[PDB]
C-alpha cells in the first residue's frame, strides 16, 4: 500500500511516496537523490520525534488510509553542518485573506 | 523519476515528479527544471501540487473516487490559478 | 437521436450510489425527453424494474454536476444471465481543478452576487454557465 508524503524544511517541500513497509532509511536515500545530501546527515520527525532508521513508515504512523494523495502526510526535515545538527525549522505557508462578504 | 521545481510568490520551493507536474499544459510551456510564479502563494501552490498527485492516482482508476477538498478561504484564489495553468 | 428503445423485455437494475453526493436518476424517454426519478442518497442502493435498450444518466440532485455510471456517461440495461440484476455503480469523475473550484465557489455565493466577485469577466461566465442535461445531450450528438 502506497502512503504520500510531505517532507519539508524551512522553505523546501518534497511531495513524494512510498511503501508502508518501507523503511526511514530508505526514505532518506529518496532524499539524497533530490537534495544531495547523505542519510548520516540527515535527520526525520513525525511532529517534534525523532525517528529510527530501522522503522518502518507504518510503525511511525504514516499509513495509506491517513496519508492520502489529496492529503499527504508531514515530515520534518533537518540537516547537519560540520559537527551538529541544526533545530528543526518548518516555515508556515502564506495565510489566507478573509472571506468577502458575498461568501459569508 | 524526474523532479522539478516549482516556486511560489512568496519562496516556498515545492519538489514534484516532472510526470506529476505536465498535468498542467502552462507548466510544460513554462520548461519546454525551476518554474517562478509571481501570483501564486504557497498556500494555494501546495493545493495545486496535491492535485496533481490526486490526479495520476486516480485516472484510469476502478476503486472509488473520493472528492477533492477545498476550503471555502482558498476556493477564489485556487479557481484563478487552475484557470492560468489549464488543469 | 438519443433515445430509448422499445423493447418491452424487461431488466431488474440494482442503481447504487458510490460518492458523496445526492443522485437524481434520468431516464431519456421514447421522443428523447429527460425524465427525473426520485432521489438516491450518499451511500445508498435502490432495485428497480427496467427495459433493456432504455438510457440512463446520472447527476448531483442539487447542483447537476455530471457523474459516472459504470466507468462512463449512459448506462443501458443488458440481458439478465441467470436472472441476476444488472448492477450501475455511481460515482464521482475525476474533475478538473478549474472545474471542482466552480462547484465550490457556486455552493457558497449567491447567482446574483457572482457579477461582484473580484475575477476575470470569463470566469463570471464561467460560473453563470452551470451544468445542465440539455446541454449535456447536445453535447452527446
Ligand atoms: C412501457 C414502458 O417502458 N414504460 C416506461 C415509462 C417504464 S415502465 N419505465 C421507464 C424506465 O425503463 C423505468 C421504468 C419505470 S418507470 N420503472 C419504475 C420505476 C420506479 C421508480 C424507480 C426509482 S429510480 C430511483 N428510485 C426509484 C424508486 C425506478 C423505476
Amino acid at each position: 500500500m502506497d502512503v504520500f508524503l510531505m517532507i519539508r524544511r524551512h522553505k523546501t517541500t518534497i511531495f513524494t511516496d512510498a511503501k508502508e513497509s518501507s523503511t526511514v532509511f530508505e526514505l532518506k536515500r529518496i532524499v539524497e537523490g533530490i537534495l544531495k545530501r547523505p542519510p548520516d546527515e540527515q535527520r526525520l520527525y513525525k511532529d517534534d520525534q525523532l525517528l529510527d532508521d530501522g522503522k518502518t513508515l507504518g510503525e511511525c504512523g504514516f499509513t495509506s488510509q491517513t496519508a492520502r494523495p489529496q492529503a499527504p502526510a508531514t515530515v520534518g526535515l533537518a540537516f547537519r553542518a560540520d559537527d551538529t545538527f541544526e533545530a528543526l525549522c518548518i516555515e508556515p505557508f502564506s495565510s489566507p485573506p478573509e472571506l468577502p462578504d458575498v461568501m459569508k | 523519476m524526474m523532479y522539478v521545481k516549482l516556486i511560489s510568490s512568496d519562496g516556498h520551493e515545492f519538489i514534484v515528479k516532472r510526470e506529476h507536474a505536465l498535468t498542467s499544459g502552462t507548466i510544460k510551456a513554462m520548461l519546454s527544471n525551476e518554474v517562478n510564479f509571481r501570483e501564486i502563494p504557497s498556500h494555494v501552490l501546495s493545493k495545486v501540487c496535491m492535485y496533481f498527485t490526486y490526479k495520476v492516482r486516480y485516472t484510469n482508476s476502478s476503486t472509488e473516487i473520493p472528492e477533492f477538498p477545498i476550503a471555502p478561504e482558498i476556493a477564489l484564489e485556487l479557481l484563478m490559478a487552475a484557470n492560468f495553468l489549464d488543469c | 437521436v438519443l433515445r430509448s428503445v422499445n423493447s418491452r423485455e424487461p431488466s431488474q437494475v440494482i442503481f447504487c450510489n458510490r460518492s458523496p453526493r445526492v443522485v437524481l436518476p434520468v431516464w431519456l424517454n421514447f421522443d428523447g425527453e429527460p425524465q427525473p426519478y426520485p432521489t438516491l442518497p450518499p451511500g445508498t442502493g435502490r432495485r428497480i424494474h427496467s427495459y433493456r435498450g432504455h438510457l440512463w444518466l446520472f447527476r448531483d440532485a442539487g447542483t447537476h454536476d455530471g457523474l459516472l455510471v459504470n466507468q462512463t456517461e449512459l448506462f443501458v440495461p443488458s440481458l439478465n444471465v441467470d436472472g441476476q440484476p444488472i448492477f450501475a455503480n455511481i460515482t464521482l469523475p475525476v474533475y478538473t481543478l478549474k472545474e471542482r473550484c466552480l462547484q465550490v465557489v457556486r455552493s457558497l455565493v449567491k447567482p446574483e452576487n457572482y457579477r461582484r466577485l473580484d475575477i476575470v469577466r470569463s470566469l463570471y461566465e464561467d460560473l453563470e454557465d452551470h451544468p445542465n442535461v440539455q446541454k449535456d445531450l447536445e453535447r452527446l450528438t
